[PDB]
């Protein structure tokens, strides 16, 4: 007849979403010149298997880690890290070295003059991000990434999929308008945008900012995003997702300065930045971790992740198309499943061996 | 916990993608042992074929929390597996002598467990493990039943 | 290494407290196999029934030293258990074929080992494991003795 | 007949004491507002099993970790952490935010003006506890716990059960009498006592200190006990035991100030502290760790721990009675035990199966 | 992962030094099972005899990376061993039913593997494990062949 | 006939070299007064087994860790750690406390005035080594080892066996001749040499440096070597090898000063150091780690390590002879080997048992 028994599959070919409750996973970048470790310049062990299609329909207990432009996924945008070297010249304020890389976009306050949505909750222990300019800026060419704690965190997601905040700093140009009149603009300016990473890669890029007020950069610190979930659960920081986002486009290396001239008998400040240098990157996860790329749909009312014709990858490079989302996944642990046999469960073949021996006689 | 699957004949991506097709029917309903075995064989082969932990990647790990938690789950699973009673004819995975009770565990709980859920409608793994451990004593299963002995005799 | 035993039918407290009563007599003298099995069945069931490591508690661990040491002891124990030779009828725990020798190991050493001591009067676990490993060879124990074969014949 | 064989029990229902040579274990508190992590607000998984009685008789190799008032156990007492904010007013010196919590009592020098017994041995690395008061005290309402190394360690136990020292600071009020005359008191004053945590919880509490000399607080630092054993063995720090002791009573939240007036044409300094706020806490260990609560007796000449009618718990709350001691325990590793059978050892039931088959014929 | 082998009768130094003499001939050519068993027995005994991890040494570890990597390798090895099919008469180590094929694996690859090399002339461990896993199914090996059954009959 | 089968040996009596790609291993020293942890004052568990002879012939994938004077092995030399306390006296500049210990010798620039070969590549994170002298030098007698990052790394090996650099500081006496004339010497002076650790251990030792220019010590920091490989692979730091080298000889404890007098109406500076105190140390590795001591020959063209009549040890003490090299080794993981039987592979003895039963009948 038919006999159904519970079976344990220790290494099932299933996958499960990496969640915000997981501790950070390893993302390996192939260029240690511009990106901190861990480093691996090797191609995927099975390059021929990258991009294989799959339909995904899974559940989850904690909000999955997804990147891209979709509900439940963290949208990407360009982040700028600026190194400033003061200059003794009376007509120059600073010399600049800027890096533009695709990272996690903070939410914006549409009512509050298009600033960043900010949260002061659960401030982590760590070195605060610097507020002054180090006079002795040695090793200017070599970028040093140092983790620091911002004055306030930026909100990356504050909806029914969860609340994610990032206590890493976000750098922007602004004006010291505390003591000035109402004519001082209070809006922050991003020196670079998304198009600076994709279009006309080999062509010269220039950015010019002009104002009657000095240009200040803040918040300072060569520090990369460390997002964490604070609601409906509290999870650990994830300083590795930016590594995945930064490889999806070239990073752009700028130099420049801020100069001072006279206009209408008043000080006039101009920030000039140039770049003809872009660096392509490759960021990879390794087994048991993988990435599911495509139209990831996260439904939190039933805690379901679905995708039709997604692709399984392990590496992200500059040819990534941000019409797709990325879901971090890991090989599923052992599972329990009923299985149907045509005979009762047997511990050993001893009865079978005895029957064969008797039949031989 | 970290490996470079270069020498193997099937990476993790290929195993997952090629298994998903049969995984659909596995999610739909109870399948035979041959179906499940064919569905899991490449995954089991891949996870029984890694040579050693890749030092180039391992020695760069700064935060060991995720690695240690993954290792703890693996060690717990190995400990539980070492005491499971399994049918002799299947060595890739362990078929226990616990009979599937459809009335107690309707298929939706199993499908939700396969999907990786842990809500109140999912199969209760701890309770099932308790039942299996209680019912899989060597003194209840190792000796073949009277019917088999009579058939031999 | 960290679990929330909510779904189980008996927590660690209940297992320890309800087993202490028989643990008294266990400390007193050698007991039968049935006595020991009854004494340890709750604990073996509990430690064969946890579902997965509780992620909410696990991801908050700062100092991993104690966790790594506990996991190392567990892994060493699992490695040693994998090579032990056990009587077929007892599956909850391993009964080796090493005969107890009262003259070599008087009961006080066993009682001190059960109490969790490691002084100069306690049973020497390393020496006992050496003796058991040397005496539990498959070529010495797997084949039944001539008496059993003659009795069958 | 009778055949006795060695058996290995991998998961025995035994327990063993957590010793000072163990590395720190996890204690989970349910209020992250006032206590640092790890955090868990859940009730015990088996609340109905808490308090089950048990007799304990075990040995140990290293001094067990015990709290309470008994030989071999660390006695508890109130510890006060004070946050001082300087005030620009000429009649006020500081504003105060104090937290009183049950923690590890240091030994006292009865001869040396009832001060703390102190040890300079095995000074650990780390940030030294601050000696000055930071002028910019932002986020004053939110208490920030900083781990710091005191100028000297306090001795918690210096007897035949072992020498335990704690390099975390202890805060007390005192006077700077280095340049003053002999009339300057040298005794340290504790702003709070044990009764401040227990009696009249909902009633207003006030503390007034008055002197012709300014009141100083030291040693500073919002830092909790990190006791370690240095004799007869050297073990790691245990910054988690204070978490167990702090949940045994409510914590009391004080606010206050120090003011200056004129008395007999001389400066007169008054510290005022007031509190109508107490917070109840719950601290829990998780399996395989548990707590044995009751009349723990530790005999070091034979290294024995005994208790009659102790209770097995996993959580400590404000209803804890300090007539009982707490012993940290963990589920015992596998043990080796002789077991008696009525038949010789058998590898497989093959002979039994053959006999049954032959009998069937 | 850290032990004080005081109670044992043969430390790691003695095991390595006394085994090197036969390890020479082991590197030279294929040996018999008795030779290999004699050569590995003391190492297996030593690694089946440690009592517990020495806390006095373990609690001082600052960098857990090397320990965690070693533990991961041990856990992976134990996981692979749990699924190996082994000849019943050898319990110290696992003799698989995979026949040595000299044409595919010339002895130089084996010697290089025994030497601890991983170059392009060394035996490919992942491919060998794949072949062994595929060939060591319970349904292909557990039932004795027709020749043995006929000989019994 | 003969049947050969693959077999897996889980715990083979083989050893494999510890490589520079391994993470740091534990080396235990028996004197916590002068050397940081980890500490173990016990003798080897099997003292009678220390020194057993063995022939070694193994391969490797990554450059093995070897110490001694041979290709592929890091040469040892004396390193000096100096603590200087400023003195308020007008005729004295500093009081000195020096520790001399055998550690990793940096390569020298034969062309560049016998300085150290230095590399700026892959600067690690950490506190920079101090450039000034702390005025408040408390706990002068107790030496405190602080890890610090030097201004530049010293090269220990730059050949076909690999490139090994060390970002830990190396201290020497020198003159600050930036503003002086060409008569100011630019050569660094080592206050101690190898013989100071070996010859005439119990006899008084004195070192006198005299110059018309002030004596400066640099680079400062009580910091021990942390070598790492950067080519042809990049590996983690190994701050434990110096622990093995430092036990091979006595350490020497110096005390001294720098004094100023008048010579030819010019300031004359004299550094006087004296020592009658030497400390013997013992550094041990523990199973599964061991040391292979003797004529280690590393051939990188085939990646082979060979030694005839080497000795297996676990501890290094002051009687070590530096004519021999030290190779760190570990017990080998499981191996795969063909083995020959005289019968086909059998899963169970069931056929044997049935045959015996039939023969009994
Ligand atoms: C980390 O991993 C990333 C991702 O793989 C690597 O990025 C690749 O880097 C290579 C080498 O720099 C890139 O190849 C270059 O791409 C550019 C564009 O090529 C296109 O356009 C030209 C137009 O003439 C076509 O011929 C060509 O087919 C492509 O359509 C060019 O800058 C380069 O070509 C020029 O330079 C090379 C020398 O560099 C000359 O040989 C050529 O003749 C020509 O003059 C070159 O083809 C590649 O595109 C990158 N991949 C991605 C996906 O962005 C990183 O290199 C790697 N980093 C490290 C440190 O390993
Ligand atoms: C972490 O875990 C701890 C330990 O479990 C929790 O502490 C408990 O907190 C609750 C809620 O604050 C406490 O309950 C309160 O206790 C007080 C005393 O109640 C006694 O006296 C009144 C007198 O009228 C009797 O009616 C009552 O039966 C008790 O004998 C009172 O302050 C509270 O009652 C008043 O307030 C509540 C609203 O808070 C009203 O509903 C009531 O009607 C009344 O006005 C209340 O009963 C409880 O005692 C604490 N337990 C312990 C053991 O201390 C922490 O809350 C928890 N923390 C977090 C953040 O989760
Ligand atoms: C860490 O581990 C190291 C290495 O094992 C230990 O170092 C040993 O320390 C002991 C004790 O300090 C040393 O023993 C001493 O050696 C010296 C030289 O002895 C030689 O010369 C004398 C000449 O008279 C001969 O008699 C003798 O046989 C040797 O040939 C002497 O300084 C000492 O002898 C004098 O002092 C002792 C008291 O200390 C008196 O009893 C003696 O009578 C005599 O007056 C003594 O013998 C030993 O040599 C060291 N070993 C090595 C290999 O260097 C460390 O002690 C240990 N550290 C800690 C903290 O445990
Ligand atoms: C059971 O043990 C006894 C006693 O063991 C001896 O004493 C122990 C404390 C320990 O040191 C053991 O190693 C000792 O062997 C054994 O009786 C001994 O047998 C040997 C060998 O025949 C003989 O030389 C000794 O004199 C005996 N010692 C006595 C009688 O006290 C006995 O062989 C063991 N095995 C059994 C009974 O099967
Ligand atoms: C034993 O091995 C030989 C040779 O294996 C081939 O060469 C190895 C170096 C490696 O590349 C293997 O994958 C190859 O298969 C086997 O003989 C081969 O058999 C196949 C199939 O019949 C045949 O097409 C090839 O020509 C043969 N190659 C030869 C003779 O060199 C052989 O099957 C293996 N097994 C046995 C004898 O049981
Ligand atoms: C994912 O599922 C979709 C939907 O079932 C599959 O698309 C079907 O593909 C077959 C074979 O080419 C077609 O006959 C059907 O018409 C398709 N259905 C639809 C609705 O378009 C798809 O093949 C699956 N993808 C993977 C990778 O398994
Ligand atoms: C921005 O422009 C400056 C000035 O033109 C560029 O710096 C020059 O780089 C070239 C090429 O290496 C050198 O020959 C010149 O000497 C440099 N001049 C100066 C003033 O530094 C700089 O590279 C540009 N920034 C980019 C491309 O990111
Ligand atoms: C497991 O992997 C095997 C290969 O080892 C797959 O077998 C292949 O299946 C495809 C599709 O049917 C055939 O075209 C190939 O010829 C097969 N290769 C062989 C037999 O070597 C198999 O489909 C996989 N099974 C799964 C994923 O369930
Ligand atoms: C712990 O041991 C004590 C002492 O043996 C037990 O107390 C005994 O309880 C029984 C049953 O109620 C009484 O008949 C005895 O008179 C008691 N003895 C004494 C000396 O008072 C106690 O029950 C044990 N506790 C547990 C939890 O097992
Ligand atoms: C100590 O007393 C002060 C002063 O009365 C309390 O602060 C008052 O708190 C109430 C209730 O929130 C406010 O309405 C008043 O404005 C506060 N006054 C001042 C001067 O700040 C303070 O809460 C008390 N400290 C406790 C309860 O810990
Ligand atoms: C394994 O260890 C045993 C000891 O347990 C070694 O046996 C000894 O061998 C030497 C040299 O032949 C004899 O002199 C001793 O009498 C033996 N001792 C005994 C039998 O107790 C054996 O050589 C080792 N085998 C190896 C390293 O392969
Ligand atoms: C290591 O190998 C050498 C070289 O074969 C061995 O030295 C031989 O020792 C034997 C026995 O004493 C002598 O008969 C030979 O003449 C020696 N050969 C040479 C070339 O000198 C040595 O014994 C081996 N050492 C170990 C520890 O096994
Ligand atoms: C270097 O010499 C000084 C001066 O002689 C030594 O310091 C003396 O030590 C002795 C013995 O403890 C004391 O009695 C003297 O009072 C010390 N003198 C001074 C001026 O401090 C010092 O010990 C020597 N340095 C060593 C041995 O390392
Ligand atoms: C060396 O002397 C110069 C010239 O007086 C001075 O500027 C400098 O600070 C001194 N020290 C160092 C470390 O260069």
């Amino acid at each position: 007849a038919n006999y159904t028994y519970w079976a344990y599959v220790p290494f099932p070919p299933l996958i499960r979403a990496v969640t915000w409750m997981d501790n950070p996973i390893e993302v390996y970048v192939n260029d240690s010149v511009w990106v901190p470790g861990p480093i691996d310049d090797r191609c995927p062990a099975k390059p021929e298997e990258e991009g294989m299609m799959i339909n995904i329909s899974i559940g989850y207990r904690y909000p999955p880690i997804c990147l891209g432009r979709a509900p439940g996924c963290l949208m990407p945008a360009v982040q700028n890290w600026l190194v400033e070297v003061p200059t003794v010249s009376p007509i120059s304020r600073f010399t600049y070295h800027m890096v533009s890389g695709m990272s996690l976009r903070p939410r914006v306050n549409y009512l509050q003059d298009f600033s960043y949505q900010r949260s002061l909750k659960f401030r982590p222990k760590g070195k605060p991000c610097p507020k002054e300019i180090p006079k002795e800026s040695k090793n200017t060419e070599v970028l040093v990434w140092e983790e620091c704690v911002a004055n306030s965190a930026v909100i990356l997601q504050n909806n029914e999929f969860g609340t994610i905040i990032d206590w890493a700093p976000r750098g922007q140009f602004y004006h010291n308008c505390s003591g000035q009149t109402q004519s001082c603009p209070s809006a922050q300016v991003s020196p670079a945008v998304d198009s600076d990473l994709t279009e006309s890669l080999d062509k010269h890029k220039h950015k010019k900012l002009q104002s009657f007020y000095p240009w200040e950069w803040g918040e300072k610190g060569i520090s990369t995003p460390r997002p964490k979930i604070i609601s409906p659960v509290s999870g650990p920081e994830h300083p590795e997702l930016w590594r995945l986002t930064v490889a999806s486009h070239h990073i752009r290396i700028w130099s420049g300065n801020q100069t001072l001239e006279t206009r209408d008998r008043k000080p006039f400040y101009t920030v000039d930045l140039n770049s003809s240098l872009t660096v392509p990157l490759q960021s990879c996860v390794k087994p048991p971790y993988m990435l599911v790329v495509g139209n990831i749909v996260i439904k939190p009312d039933s805690q379901t992740i679905t995708c039709e014709n997604c692709r399984l990858l392990t590496c992200i490079d500059s040819t990534f198309n941000w019409q797709h989302r990325i879901l971090l996944v890991r090989a599923r642990e052992g599972v329990w499943i009923p299985v149907s046999m045509d005979r009762p469960w047997e511990a050993s073949p001893s009865i079978h061996i005895l029957t064969e021996v008797l039949k031989g006689v | 916990f970290i490996f470079t699957l270069i020498a193997v004949i099937m990476g993790l991506i290929a195993v997952t993608a090629t298994a998903a097709v049969a995984g659909v029917a596995l999610h739909s309903s109870v399948q035979s042992v041959n179906f499940v075995n064919d569905w899991q064989k490449n995954s089991t082969r891949l996870w029984n074929s890694q040579s050693s932990i890749d030092q180039k990647l391992a020695n760069q790990i700064n935060d060991l929390r995720q690695t240690v938690i993954w290792m703890g789950d693996r060690l717990m699973s190995l400990e539980h597996r070492f005491q499971l009673q399994c049918d002799w004819n299947t060595s890739d995975f362990c078929i226990t002598p616990q009979i599937y009770n459809e009335s107690e565990h309707h298929w939706d709980m199993v499908r939700r467990h396969l999907q990786g859920r842990e809500d109140n409608l999912t199969l209760d793994i701890s309770k099932l493990k308790e039942q299996i451990f209680e019912a899989s004593k060597a003194h209840l299963n190792l000796v073949p039943g009277t019917e088999a002995i009579a058939g031999v005799a």
